RNA sequence: AAUGGCUGAAAGCCUCUCAAGCCAGAAUUUCGUCUAGAUGAAUACUUUGUCUUUUUCUUGUUACUUUAGUACAAUUGAAAAUUAUAUACGUUGUAUUUAUUAUCUCGUGUAUUACUCUAUCAAAAGGGUAGUGAAUACUGAGUUAACAAAUUAAAGCAUAA
RNA sequence: UGUCGGCUCUUCCUAUCCAUUUCAAGCAGAAUUGAAAAAAGGUAUGAUUGUUCACCAUUUAAUAGGGAACGUGAGCUGGGU
RNA sequence: AUAAACAUACUUUGAAUCGGCCAAGUCUGGUAAGCAGGACUGGCGAUGCGGGAUGAACCGAACGUCGAGAUAAAGUGCCAAA
């Protein structure tokens, strides 16, 4: 059996696009190759739009008693209900998210820094074992 | 020592099916997939850094060079056009170039 | 510089076609390739399918003399290097220099076994194929047409695969305790300093 | 595709100038819009140019582009053999996206170029109204489907390298 | 326009092209499939045709009306004096065909076998082996050759004697031997060797290595002819006699 | 058109244990085990606890899924549900086919081996050749009455195709075959227990 | 292959399949066998062990002779299989070229290695054992840097095969 | 650009005459007839005519139809034109 | 209405030429022809260049020697620039 369906009220990650990496919730099904992701825009900031399914990624997380066509205020509430942002951090996805956000802003003293460090730890570690 | 430059690969000439302008040289910079990635390089510097095996009775460098400059973007997919103090022998095609770092911006 | 170093493409779960494109434009570009496994590529159609095609290639042949005519190479190696071959420059030194640069094998011989493989993602079988379509696997059909060292490959290609198992499993061993001595190091106060460093950019 | 309200009068001795002639043209822009429109005027009504004024002519923008709705068109189209008559239903948001689906849908199911389709009417059907043996499965409150044998996605044209390190793999995604 | 009457084409294409031999010897391009359920054995030999007789022999077919009294036949002779073995060759399959990996030799060599690696030996120094079997019996050397005996039980498939024959013992002129691989069929590569080992500086004779009323395979050099016209090679139609320029050419 | 959905169920009996590896099903029951591969790459099997029943409670099924697929492909789910409840079948009551042997005027004598994988056709239509015709593994031939025999087996397609290979092994040649109806018939198909 | 069939859906039945999966079936195809055959491999002997160019002796080849130049042991490059992938996770988002903190010296032992070398057992192994050195971690302290500098060319024939 | 036919020789097409494998018949057997796979192998001897063509007498498993500058003259012949 | 002063009107002397061929939202004879003959226009002949792999006529466009750009017909998996 499949664990993850494309449904009303799945929460799916936007891949590409101006809101890559961006979390969304699907609110209608238009066909089997478009879908309707309302991704609350007061919480994420991803407008009410239709988007390919080769455009976005399914997570683990249903949010719960989710309808066709919900309205972003009825969304708004359901999605905080079920704490879609700290449980999306929780997982491997939202961490290399994360990481990809913390490695950008992060310059060249700063590579000096953790490329010299790294190489002392790991060959420390390879000394370690027997 | 170090290394302070990128490579890029000397494909061929701008030219046409049938046609061809040896003063119009095209690059592929390592890394550089898409044309947005371009407007970094537009303008640095190029050089075509080849070996000579010279005589001991010659006073010529064993090591020549050819400078130039990255011009305009060549495409949707990050190849570039570059115009050299002289045109890059055509035995240098599918070569290593040099792409470096100034004249700075930054 | 110069490139020295040499591209390895893991035939396998890959088609003939988009593969030898990908590689034919790189070896204008000065790269060195090697495609190991290039018996275990896939084409378009059925075994009969292959088949009605390859008789046909087989008709073109110098009427007044075989061993002039077309060499119809029967290894899937051959195969390979045929489909590279037409999609290079012909009758020219820039051709042929591209072309002494290409290597198939039909396994992993001694030196390109160690090597790191590579793929390329617009020649899999997995992306350009509806799952449906039926394929034939290159040694299949050379099998088919004469090829006569597709069982000693077999033999080659199983031993490989059990020295390899055990190589990973000492080193799935080794990984996991100098993982776990590097856990200790993080943990350890002396190397606050450091850690501290690392986690401020998300490395720990 | 966009959407224009034209409008247009007749002035000469066969039409009396005090009836205002509508429609609502689906085109590219403004300009085929109107040639749309002096032909229907032409061919339905012996009006032409040279003895008539265009009053209006303004793009209709979709009220509500959010909404999915289950539109229908009724068209008609010219085959080899003659002349039929078409009822279509899709799923869209825009009267001018179903149209855009339209004219894709029928040049490859039909094999019909754009310049033999007259779209007589499009218009709004309720959930269960629709017939498509395709798209009805859709229109239920249920619909749930596993998107199989997913590609995975680049996030831009930055990342796509020609040659890629390790084995491939595809995601059930 | 087609051909008024069909008949079929004069000579073989399987013999094609008509190339002369260099080597007087004929190497057999096959040996019979190797079956791993019976004991080692010799698969082949090498002899002089001596000449040609004839036999009456008695039938023993039933059913058949041949005479009771016997049948005349022909019969060739072919002397085969025993060979000396004097070493083994162990081949490995690889994706290119046969491979020879190692060959192992015997302590003493005869002259004739020597007078292969040479071209002038009246003028050579005739020191081939000579290092060979000077440091057969050192420690190191030793060593080695016990490594080349558990290669080939590794990392082989097919085992060969080289078998070279007595040129003393036929009325030829030729001194210098002829050596013929015999490849051995039979059980595992553990006992081939074995076999193989035990046959070293031995004879072999040809009783033990064909039965009796056995049909065996023969490779030779045919009879050499030089230079002939369509007529002889091919065997087309002699021209009528009043044709111009010639006769005995194909139209 | 496309399905978006088509499934299929096989209700598994008590004495029956099935595990499945990557489209590759092992039945296992009392009169044996029966393993085939399915290599279709669009339909998932998996084994769960269905209502199939109008009011009947649970039961563990097999459960044959193919989403989103054309009329061709769809064809292939009730095409391995029937692979599967045939397999059921065979290892809980076994098929057997019971051939009979139809002849004019000559007699034919038929020749089992000891063990029963083998038959031997003998004097069919006067012929001097006899048919040998072996028998797949797991089919074991034996004679029933006069004329009439029966191959049992546990797999179906093996018991269906050795009883085929045996009729298709004596074919009049040659001659009007609405005047000689001589061979050997399968009479019916039917289950061991 | 044409054709006859098995199981079997689509289409609750039927059906050899313009479905998946199999079997039997030609003076057919491919191995096997026969002839010619390219790059090759093993062994024997002569050598050489960083390397060629240009001359030059020989019927010709290799070794060889002379004048010079060049490098000098030590971190390279491997899971397999599947993709409707047991579950869970989706581990996102730059393949090769191209991942070393300038140089030298001074200091303590331990530990590690697809590191170099030696000896041995093996072996068409990123092999085992022992020793040695190298690099690295524990983990230092010092010196120095400014202008300059950081892929083989020419000549011979004594001897040996 | 040497213009018919024959002789010699090679190759190619299948719209197949025989041999091989199949299906159908108003196929009981024998002899047949229609069709499919298949062109790897065979497909003749003479009287009359320059003849291609034709007509007879035989034999054969069969004595199929065609192309290659209406194949082929520094290959022959010169019967015809 | 639009255009027109290197506009307009010419005069004298004279060269070569009157074997033509192609296309078609055209026609006649012919079963038909890369056949024979016509009405209108554009071409080839007299004409290179870019594209159609190759081509007297097709599509874009007509040419002093060059540099840089935007283009046309038409293309963008490799040969082949995209």
């Amino acid at each position: 059996v499949f664990s993850r369906f494309v449904e009303v009220g799945r929460v799916v990650l936007m891949k590409t696009g101006p809101f890559a990496s961006k979390l969304a919730v699907i609110v209608e099904i238009l066909d089997h190759n478009r879908v309707l992701v309302d991704g609350p825009q007061a919480i994420t900031g991803v407008p009410r739009q239709v988007v390919n399914l080769n455009t976005i990624s399914l997570t683990s997380f249903v949010v719960n008693k989710v309808t066709r066509g919900m309205t972003h205020k009825k969304l708004c509430l359901r999605f905080t209900q079920d704490a879609i942002i700290k449980r999306f951090n929780k997982t491997a996805t939202g961490k290399a998210i994360e990481k990809r956000i913390l490695r950008e802003k992060m310059t060249d003293f700063d590579k000096f820094q953790v490329s010299i460090i790294n190489r002392k730890i790991n060959a420390a570690a390879k000394i370690a074992v027997s | 020592k170090c290394r302070l430059h990128v490579n890029a690969v000397f494909m061929g000439f701008q030219r046409a099916q049938r046609n061809q302008y040896p003063n119009v040289a095209l690059l592929q910079i390592s890394g550089v997939n898409t044309k947005e990635d371009t407007p970094f390089y537009i303008g640095k510097r190029v050089a075509y850094v080849y070996k000579v095996n010279v005589k001991k009775g010659s006073n010529k460098p064993a090591i020549r060079a050819i400078f130039g400059k990255i011009v305009a973007p060549h495409g949707n997919h990050g190849v570039v056009k570059a115009r050299f103090l002289h045109n890059l022998p055509p035995k240098a095609m599918g070569q290593n170039l040099k792409v470096f770092l100034y004249p700075s911006n930054i | 510089s110069t490139n020295n170093k040499v591209t390895v493409i893991d035939c396998h779960g890959h088609v003939l076609g988009r593969v030898a494109s990908v590689v034919a434009k790189h070896l204008l570009l000065g790269q060195k390739f090697v495609l190991v496994r290039c018996e275990d590529l896939q084409v378009c159609g059925t075994l009969k399918m292959r088949l009605v095609q390859w008789e046909l290639y087989q008709r073109k042949r110098v009427n007044t003399n075989p061993t002039r005519g077309a060499f119809h190479h029967r290894s899937p190696a051959d195969m390979v290097r045929k489909a590279v071959r037409g999609m290079l420059p012909k009758n020219n030194y820039r051709g042929k220099l591209a072309l002494k640069n290409l290597k198939c094998f039909e396994g992993c011989p001694a030196p390109y076994d160690k090597m790191k493989k590579s793929s390329i993602p617009e020649a899999a079988a997995i992306y350009s194929f509806n799952p449906t379509r039926k394929r034939t696997l290159l040694g299949e059909l050379g099998t088919a047409v004469g090829w006569k060292y597709a069982d000693v490959v077999a033999k080659n290609e199983a031993e490989r695969k059990e020295r390899a198992a055990k190589w990973y499993a000492a080193k799935q061993l080794k990984q996991k305790a100098v993982a776990e001595a590097k856990e200790k190091i993080l943990a350890d106060e002396k190397y606050k300093a450091k850690v501290a460093i690392l986690k401020k950019f998300g490395y720990a | 595709m966009k959407e224009y309200y034209i409008t247009a009068r007749c002035t000469d001795k066969a039409h009396n100038p005090n009836e205002i002639f509508r429609s609502r043209v689906f085109a590219p822009n403004y300009v085929v819009a109107k040639s749309k429109f002096w032909m229907m005027l032409k061919k339905q009504h012996k009006v032409k140019k040279i003895n008539a004024e265009l009053l209006q002519c303004q793009p209709i923008f979709e009220k509500n582009p959010t909404v999915v709705k289950n539109y229908q068109i009724f068209l008609r189209y010219v085959s080899a053999g003659g002349i039929h008559n078409i009822t279509k239903q899709y799923r869209d948001v825009t009267r001018v996206g179903a149209v855009r689906q339209m004219y894709n849908d029928l040049a490859s199911q039909y094999r019909t170029r754009q310049d033999k389709i007259q779209l007589i009417s499009i218009t709004t059907v309720g959930d269960k109204a629709v017939k498509n043996p395709v798209l009805h499965q859709f229109v239920g409150h249920h619909v749930k489907f596993p998107m199989v044998h997913c590609k995975p996605v680049i996030a831009s044209k930055r990342f796509n390298l020609p040659i890629k390190a390790g084995k491939l793999t595809t995601k059930l995604c | 326009s087609h051909r008024k009457f069909e008949a079929p084409r004069h000579g073989s294409l399987a013999f094609h092209p008509r190339k002369r031999v260099h080597k007087v010897r004929a190497t057999v391009s096959a040996f019979p499939k190797d079956n791993a359920a019976e004991k080692p054995h010799l698969t082949g030999f090498l002899g002089f045709k001596a000449g040609m007789t004839h036999v009456i022999r008695e039938v023993k077919r039933t059913n058949t009306k041949l005479p009771k009294d016997g049948v005349l036949e022909p019969v060739t002779i072919i002397e085969t004096p025993p060979m000396v073995v004097a070493g083994f060759v162990g081949y490995k399959k690889t994706t290119t065909g046969l491979k020879p990996i190692t060959a192992v030799f015997a302590e003493h060599i005869a002259d004739e076998f020597k007078r292969r690696y040479t071209k002038k030996w009246y003028k050579n120094t005739k020191n081939q082996f000579a290092v060979h079997t000077e440091k057969y019996n050192d420690v190191k050397a030793k060593s080695k050759r016990e490594r080349q005996i558990r290669l080939i039980k590794n990392r082989c498939d097919v085992v060969r004697v080289i078998a070279h024959t007595q040129m003393a013992l036929v009325p030829l002129k030729q001194k210098k031997a002829e050596v013929m691989e015999i490849q051995i069929n039979g059980g595992s590569i553990a006992e081939k060797v074995d076999f193989a080992v035990s046959l070293l500086e031995k004879q072999i004779s040809v009783n033990s290595v064909f039965g009796t009323d056995e049909c065996i395979d023969v490779c030779s050099v045919t009879k050499g002819h030089g230079y002939n016209g369509v007529i002889k090679r091919f065997g087309v139609r002699h021209l009528p006699r009043k044709t111009h320029r010639g006769l005995r050419k194909v139209a | 058109p496309r399905l978006l959905k088509k499934t299929e169920h096989v209700v598994i009996p008590e004495g029956v244990n099935i595990e499945i590896n990557r489209k590759n099903i092992k039945v296992t029951g009392p009169r044996g085990s029966l393993t085939r591969e399915f290599q279709h790459p669009k339909v998932d099997i998996y084994a769960s606890k269905l209502v199939v029943k109008k009011e009947g409670p649970k039961e563990n099924v097999v459960v044959i899924d193919m989403w989103y697929g054309n009329r061709r492909d769809s064809a292939v789910v009730r095409t391995i549900a029937s692979h599967i409840k045939n397999m059921i079948t065979g290892v809980t009551k076994g098929y057997q086919y019971k051939m009979r042997v139809v002849y004019a005027h000559f007699p034919v004598t038929l020749v089992i081996a000891d063990d029963g994988k083998s038959i031997q056709v003998q004097n069919f239509l006067g012929e001097k050749r006899t048919r040998h015709i072996e028998m797949y593994d797991g089919v074991v031939v034996k004679k029933l009455g006069k004329d009439e025999i029966c191959l049992e087996g546990n797999d179906v397609e093996k018991v269906s195709q050795s009883a085929a290979n045996i009729h298709a092994a004596n074919l009049v040649r040659n001659k009007d075959i609405r005047q000689f109806l001589d061979g050997v018939y399968v009479s019916e198909k039917c289950l061991i227990e």
